[PDB]
C-alpha cells in the first residue's frame, strides 16, 4: 500500500 | 539474495504453471539445474516489493503492461537474444516488451477476452449488452441466470467501458499522453452506469469475483460468462456444452478489451541470469515447451510462430484473436499501475453503491491522470521561478542555476563549490516525508551542478 | 517526437547547405534512407528549446562553442568514432568537441574571420586599425567606403576587442576560471572605444548588419570587410578582384578572432543515432562528401587530414589559418552562451549610443543584461504555472463540469516568446494580447497573437505573431 | 411583494403555530389587520431565497444562528426597541440577535436538548452514553429499544459530537474564527465513532427521523428520546409517564448541545415593518401572549423577564438550563449554514456507511472551513502580485493601485479616467460563472477606485 | 481587536502625550473610562497596517495630510459634530480634515516650522538662505556652527525646496492634480542643490537627525534650528536665550513650509466611537483640554477660537502663523504618502553623495523608489500566498495527516518587514532567517528572527527581530 | 441548492 509506495520512492530518490 | 545454481520462477495461479513445472524437469534433467515454479498471489505486486531489495525469483510472468514499470524502477535485467531468435516470434509482441528502446522480456502469448456461454442453455448468444436483461429474467424463472464474472478486477469490466469511448492514455505523436486520461467521458460513464444498473436490477451480485463466477458456469448455473483461454480447460473438464465468441456490442459499437501479452521477465539482482536465459529460450519458447504449457491451460495466440500455426486452426482461438483486433494492447508505460487501481476502486465503489457513477469516475479520473501530484508541481514550480525572481532583483558567471529537480525541491541559485542543502520534500508521490532533514547536491567549481542528489536522509512518515 | 527511418539534419544559413543536401542524396540513393536539410533562424538558441522536450533533428551543426552547453543539459549523444576513424582528423579538432572527457560531436572545418579587401580599391590593405578612418576619408572623396562588416553579432566584433588584452574567461591550469572575466578590462575598453569612436566619425554604421555589408562588398561600395571562408563564395559569384589576408593590427597587437570548429552533434533523442553515425563518418567525412560541402560553401580548413592537405594551399586558407593562430580556440564550456549574450548587448549599446563604452562594459562584466531578462522571465514562468495551477484546481475539485460539453483540452502552456495560452478545448483558435516586451524591443499590445489547439488537445507547432508591431 | 395593511407571518412546524395565530386573532380584533401564521417546511432555507426578491412574509421566526446570514444578505430590517422594552428581556439574548452592532430580531425563547425518558420502562436513566448497548440489549428482548431520535439532523448528533472536543467554529479575541473549524478532531471523530457503532450493532437505523423517533415514544416503544421543549405537549397527550433529565456523558465528558434562541426578525422589503413591530412588541411579547404560543408547545425558558419567574419553577425547565450551561451557544455568523450542511452530509454518510467517520469529517472539515475556495483565494491574491511585479519592473502619481476584491477579481493597475473590464470570475462561492462576459470598474479622475463595481452580466451556469 | 470600555489613543512621541493623558485623567474621573495614551514609532505608517485588519488604537492623531488616505481606505469614521460646536473651531481648520464632503477628524492645532535662533549667539538672525555659509564660517572661528535640523524628514528640508517654485501637486479649478508634480522642476533643483552644496563646504552633516540637532540647540552648540512649536518646550528647559522668526529667504523668495493641522481621528472599527466622541468635543477641545496639551508641548495655533485669542499674542506664535501664511497647507489626498516616500528618498539620497540632484529628483518625479519597494513587496506577497497555497493544498486533500498530532494550527502570515512565517502548531517557537533587505539596508541572513505562535492558534503580535543586525 | 447560491451570490454581487 503505502509501504510498497515508499519503497518505490526511496529507489528512485536513490538513482537521482 | 537468490540461490545462485537453481532457477526460481513466478507465474498466476490461472496460468499453466504445472505445465510450465514439467518444462523445469526438463532442464534439470538436460543441466542438473533445479527449477522451482511458485504461483505466490498479489504476483504482479509482491514483485517490485522484493526484487526492489535484491531478492525474489530468478523469471517473473505477467501481461506486458507492468514492465514498463519494472524497467523504470530498474528491476528487469536487460535481455539479448539475436536477429535468428527474434525471427521466431512475430514483431507485435517485440514491441510489446520494448521500453525506450530496450527489450525486457520474452514475449510468449497474447491474451484477449472472449463470451463464453453454455449452449445447451443458450444455443444463441446476445450480440448486444442491451439485451441481456431481459434474457436473465428468462434464465432466472428457470432458476439460472444469465451472466457471471469477475467484478472484482477492472480488466473483466474495462471491455464494457472502453466500447463507446473510455479509454486509459490518450496515443498522440508516438508518446503515450500520461495527462490525458479518458476514464470520465460520456462513454466510460454510459458503460459504468450500465454495469451498475444490471446490478441495481438484480441481473448481477457486487460480490461475484472469480472463483464464484467460474464456479457457477462450469456447474451449469449460468448461460455466459466473460474469461480467458486460461479458463478454457477448466470447462472442458466440466460437462459444459460451451461455445467462444465475439464480446456483445454496447450502443452499437464493439467491446474493447485490454489485449494482454503474457512475458518472462529476468530480475535484475539474479546470478542466474545466463541460467534463465538459456531455460526461456531453448526450452519454453520451443513447440514442446509452449505444448506443455499449454496442454494444462491454453495460452491464446502464443508468440511463436512455429507453433501458432497449429494453433490458429482452432475457432476458440479465432475468437479470442476477433475480440483482439477490435480492443488495443496494453500500454506498458510506469502509470498502468496507477491507472488499474484508479479504475478498480472505481468499479467496486459504483458496484456497491458507495459511489455514483459519476463521483466515482471522476476520482479515478483524478487518481489516473495524477492531477493531485501535476497541481503541487505547478506550485513548486512557480515558487522555484518567484525565489529566483526575488534574488535577481536584489543583486557572477560562476553561479549553479536554479532547477527543480525531479522529486520538487528548488535548488537555488548557488556558489561554485558549495555543498547546498534543502529540505526534504513535505511531500513525493502519495507519500509524506519527514522536512527536518536535508537533501544535499554539490554545485561544482565548474558552475554545473553535480549529476546526483543525495536523497539518503529522506525518511518516509508511516503507522504511529 | 522525431520520425524513424529518416534524418533530419539542422546547419546555418550561411553554410553550404545545399551541398551537404547532394551527400544527402548521395546517402539515399546507398540506403534508401531520406535526408532532409534544413536551416531555421536562430537555430542556436532553438535547439536547446526543441530538444530539451524530445523534438528537434538528429543531426545539428554549430561551431563548438555551443556544444559543451547542450552536453551539459543531456542533449547529445556520445559518439562512438573507432581508432581508425580517430586517426583520420587532426588531434586539435577532437579536442574542441571534448566535453567532461567525452566525445560529443564530430569535428567538421576550422573557421576564423580574416580581413576581405577589394584589390581594385586597395592595393595594399592596411596593416593596422588605426589607419582605416584615413583611409575611409580618401575612400569618400571616390564614393566608396573603408570599411563594413556585421555590427550585430560579437563573434565580428571580438578581434578587436581581444586585440589589446580583452578575454572571455582566463584560461590556465589547464582550465578556464569562470570567476576571471576579462570583458571589462583596459583592452576590451580601448577596442570598443576604437569601433565606437568609427561610428561617431561616420566611418561606420551601427545598423550594419550581415547582409547589409556581405551586399555592400560584394557590390563594388566598400574595399574591404570582415567575414569568413563561408563567405568567398558569393563574392565569386560577383565581380570582385578580392583577396584575403591578416586582420590589422590594434596598438600594434593582432586582431585575435576567436577560432570556431564546425562540429556536428547528434540528438540523444534521435532513434536514429547508427545512421547519423553512418552519414557523418562514411558519407559527409570524406573527400567527396566535404568537396560537395566545400563547393557550395567554402568550409575553411577541413577536419579531415587528407582532404586539408588539398586545401592547405589555397591562400586563402592559409591567411584563415594565420588569423586563426593569432587568435584562441573558443571553450566550449556552458557560461559561453552567457558571455556571448553579454557581448552581443554591450556591442549594440555602445554602437548606438544608448551606453557608453564603460557602462555597456561593465554591465556585460556583472552579466546584467541576461540577468534582467532572466527575471522577467521568471516572473512570467511563474504566473503562467500559477495559471495552470488555478485550471487543474477547478479542474479536479470544482464543482461539476459540464456533462455535454469537450472532454479534450490544450493545457496551459508557456511560449518561447513569452506568452502563456491558457487552458483550451480541442479545436480552438486561440487569441492573447501581443507581448510588452520581447528581446529589448517593446510591442502594441492591443493587436492579437494566435495559436490553435488542434484537434487532439495538442497545441499546434506554429504560432502567428504577423500582427504584434512594435512602436 | 408583500399585500400592504396585513401580516403575514412563517414559523416551523414543530412551534406553537395555534397559539401564535390566536394571538394573531387578538391583534386583528384590536386593529383590525389579518394575521396570517404559516408554517412552509424548509422554513430557514425558503426564506433568504423570497425575501432576497423583496417577496415573503413580514415576520420570520428561527434560531439564531441563521440570522448572521439573512443580515449579511441585507434581508432583515434592523429593530428599534427602546431601554425601556429591552430591560424586559434578558441581555444574553439579546446578545443573540446582534449581528455587528445592530439588532436584528426579537429574541423570543431559549431552547436546549434534554434526554426524555420512560419512566415506566426506564425508573433510572444511563448517566453515561457508554451504557445504552447493553441497554438496549435488554429492552430488545422485551421488544422495545433503548434510544430512538432524529438522524437526520446534525442538532440532534451534535452534543455527542461536541461532547469529547468537537467544536463548529474557535473563539478567539472577541471574534468567532472561521478559518478554525473543530469537526475532524479526534473527539468529534470519537463521538461520530461511537454513533455509527450503535448504528453497525444495531442499538439504532439510520432511517430514523423526527417522525419515527416522536411517534415510537409517545406510543411506548422505546425507553428514550432527544428532543426540545417543544416536544414536552405532545407527550403530555400519550399515556407517557416521562422524565426530562440532563444529557448522558461521554468518555466522562458532558454532552454539549447547542443552545438556540428562537427569533423573530422582519423582512426589510415589507412595507408592514410598524405594525409588525407592534405585533412582536406589545402583543406577543407578553406574558398573555407568550403564554398562548406556550400552552401550545412549550418554548423552554422564555427571554421575557415577567414570564420566565414562574416558567422557572417547572423542573423540566430546570434541566433545559442545565444542558444549555453545558453546551454553548450558537454562533450568529453567516458560516453556520454552511457549517450544518457539512455536519449533515457527514452524519448521514456515516451512518449509512457510505463513509467511514475520517472520510466523512474530513469532506466536513474541508466544506465547513470554505478550504477550497480559501486555497483558490491565495492562487488568485498571488497572481495580482505578479502581474504587478511584471508591470513595475517593465516601466505615475496618477494610477489607482492594483486591487483585488472581494469575488475574486484582480483590477490591474489603472490609468485615472479609465473605465476598466475584466473577465466575470471563472469560479465563486460554490458557482461558476461564463467567463466570456465582463465585470466593470472606474478608476476615479481623483486615483481612487470607484467604490461599487459592476457585476451585473456575470451569470452563473446551470442545468442543460 | 479593540477593547470595549475605554479609549486607547495613539499621539507622536514629539507632542504632549503626558499633557494628553492628564486629560484622559480627568475623562476617568467623570465616567470611570480608563485612557491610555501610546506614542508607537512610526505611527502613521503603522496606523493603516493595525486599522485595515481591525486593532489599533479608537483614536489616532496626526498632520491631516494623512487622513485623507485613511479615510479612502475606509479607516475612519465620519464625525458628527454639531452647529454650536462647529462655530466654536476657525472653518479654515474644519476644511482641512474634510474629504469626500465629509468630516473625517477633529482639528487641533497649526503648525509650521519656524526659524528658531540663538539670541546670545545671533543677535540678528539672517534674514537669507544664502548667507549662511558666511556665518557658519564667522561661527566656526568661535567653536559653535550656524544651523542644524532634522535632514531624514523632507518636512524639515520642504520649505527650502519650495521656495523658488518647488511643489506637491499643482492646485487649480480648485482640485489638486495629480498628473502635475512640481518636485523636479528648477526651483526644487536650485533649493535641492543650496542644501547639498551647504554639506559638502561642511556646514552641515548629511547624518543630522531631529534628536541631534535638538540637542545641539539646547545645548548652546549651534546659533540656529528648524522645527515646530511642539519643539520650545525643551528648549525652555534648557538654558537658550531663543527667539522665533519667519524663515530665511531663497534667492529672495519666502521658504514656503508645508501647514500641516494636527487632527484627531476615531478608528472605523472602534466600538467606542461615541465615548471617543465625548472625550475629543467635551474635554479636549476646550481651554482646559488644550492648555493641559499645550502646557506640555505647544501645540501652535488651535483650532478653538476661545483659546487662540490668547495664544494669538505670543511672538512665537506670531512668527509660527507669518511663516505658515507665506507656506501652503498640506494636501489630504492619498497620494501625499508616496509624494512624501519620494522626496524622503530623494533628499536623503542628494544628501549623502549617493545620488546627483538630478538623479534624486528624477527619480522623486517618476515615483522611482516606491515603485521598486512595490516591486519587491509583490513578490514577497506572491511568494507567501504561494506556501499558504501548498499548506491548503497539502492540508485538505493531501495523505491522511497524523491523528496523533497536533490539530491547531498558526497559518502561513507576510509580516510588515517581509518575512513569510510558515504553518506552524500552537505553541511553536519559530525561527527564520533574518530578511536580506530592508527599507533600503541590507542584513545579515545567517542570523534570525523569532515569532510565537500562541496556544491558541494564532500568531503572536510581537517579532523578534535583536538579532538581525547589518553589514 | 445551487440555485440559491447563485441567488446569494447574485446578491453580493449587486452590493459590491
Ligand atoms: O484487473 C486489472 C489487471 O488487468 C490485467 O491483469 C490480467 C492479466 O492480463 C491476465 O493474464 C489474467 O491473469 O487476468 C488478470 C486480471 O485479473 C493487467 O495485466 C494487470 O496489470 C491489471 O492489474
Ligand atoms: O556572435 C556570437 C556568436 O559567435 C559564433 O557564431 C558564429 C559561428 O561560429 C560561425 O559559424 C558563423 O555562423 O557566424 C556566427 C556569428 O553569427 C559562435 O559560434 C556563437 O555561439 C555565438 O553566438
Ligand atoms: O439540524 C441542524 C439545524 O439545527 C438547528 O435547528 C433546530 C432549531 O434550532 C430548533 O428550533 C428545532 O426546530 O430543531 C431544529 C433542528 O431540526 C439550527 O437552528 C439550524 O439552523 C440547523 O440547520
Ligand atoms: O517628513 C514627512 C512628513 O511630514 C509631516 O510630518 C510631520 C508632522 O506633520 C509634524 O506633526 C511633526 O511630527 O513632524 C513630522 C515630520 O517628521 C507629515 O505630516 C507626514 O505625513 C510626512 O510623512
Amino acid at each position: 500500500n503505502l509501504r510498497a509506495q515508499a519503497a518505490a520512492n526511496a529507489h528512485l530518490m536513490a538513482q537521482i | 539474495k537468490i540461490e545462485e545454481g537453481k532457477l526460481v520462477i513466478w507465474i498466476n495461479g490461472d496460468k499453466g504453471y504445472n505445465g510450465l513445472a514439467e518444462v523445469g524437469k526438463k532442464f534439470e534433467k538436460d543441466t542438473g539445474i533445479k527449477v522451482t515454479v511458485e504461483h505466490p498471489d498479489k504476483l504482479e505486486e509482491k514483485f517490485p516489493q522484493v526484487a526492489a531489495t535484491g531478492d525474489g525469483p530468478d523469471i517473473i510472468f505477467w501481461a506486458h503492461d507492468r514492465f514498463g514499470g519494472y524497467a523504470q524502477s530498474g528491476l528487469l535485467a536487460e535481455i539479448t537474444p539475436d536477429k535468428a531468435f527474434q525471427d521466431k516470434l512475430y514483431p507485435f509482441t517485440w514491441d510489446a516488451v520494448r521500453y525506450n528502446g530496450k527489450l525486457i522480456a520474452y514475449p510468449i502469448a497474447v491474451e484477449a477476452l472472449s463470451l463464453i456461454y453454455n449452449k445447451d442453455l443458450l444455443p444463441n448468444p446476445p450480440k448486444t449488452w442491451e439485451e441481456i436483461p431481459a434474457l436473465d429474467k428468462e434464465l432466472k424463472a428457470k432458476g439460472k441466470s444469465a451472466l457471471m464474472f469477475n467484478l472484482q478486477e477492472p480488466y473483466f469490466t474495462w471491455p464494457l467501458i472502453a466500447a463507446d469511448g473510455g479509454y486509459a492514455f490518450k496515443y498522440e505523436n508516438g508518446k503515450y499522453d500520461i495527462k490525458d486520461v479518458g476514464v470520465d467521458n460520456a462513454g466510460a460513464k454510459a458503460g459504468l452506469t450500465f454495469l451498475v444498473d444490471l446490478i441495481k436490477n438484480k441481473h448481477m451480485n457486487a460480490d461475484t469475483d472469480y472463483s464464484i463466477a467460474e464456479a457457477a458456469f462450469n456447474k451449469g448455473e449460468t448461460a455466459m460468462t466473460i474469461n480467458g483461454p486460461w479458463a478454457w480447460s477448466n470447462i472442458d473438464t466440466s460437462k459444459v456444452n460451451y461455445g467462444v465468441t465475439v464480446l456483445p456490442t454496447f450502443k452499437g459499437q464493439p467491446s474493447k478489451p485490454f489485449v494482454g501479452v503474457l512475458s518472462a521477465g529476468i530480475n535484475a539482482a539474479s546470478p542466474n541470469k545466463e541460467l534463465a536465459k538459456e531455460f526461456l529460450e531453448n526450452y519454453l519458447l520451443t513447440d514442446e515447451g509452449l505444448e506443455a504449457v499449454n496442454k494444462d491451460k491454453p495460452l491464446g495466440a502464443v508468440a511463436l510462430k512455429s507453433y501458432e500455426e497449429e494453433l490458429a486452426k482452432d475457432p476458440r482461438i479465432a475468437a479470442t484473436m476477433e475480440n483482439a483486433q477490435k480492443g488495443e494492447i496494453m500500454p506498458n508505460i510506469p502509470q498502468m499501475s496507477a491507472f488499474w487501481y484508479a479504475v478498480r476502486t472505481a468499479v467496486i465503489n459504483a458496484a456497491s453503491g458507495r459511489q455514483t457513477v459519476d463521483e466515482a469516475l471522476k476520482d479515478a479520473q483524478t487518481n489516473a491522470a495524477a492531477e493531485f501530484a501535476a497541481l503541487l508541481h505547478s506550485l513548486l514550480e512557480a515558487n522555484c521561478s518567484l525565489a529566483l525572481a526575488e534574488e535577481l532583483l536584489l543583486d557572477p558567471y560562476s553561479y549553479c542555476n536554479t532547477t527543480l529537480d525531479q522529486i520538487g525541491t528548488c535548488w537555488p541559485r548557488s556558489a561554485a563549490g558549495a555543498l547546498v542543502e534543502r529540505p526534504c520534500p513535505e511531500y513525493f508521490n502519495g507519500v509524506k516525508y519527514n522536512t527536518t532533514r536535508n537533501a544535499y547536491r554539490e554545485c561544482l567549481e565548474n558552475g554545473t551542478w553535480a549529476s546526483k542528489i543525495n536523497y539518503s536522509q529522506c525518511e518516509p512518515i508511516l503507522d504511529d
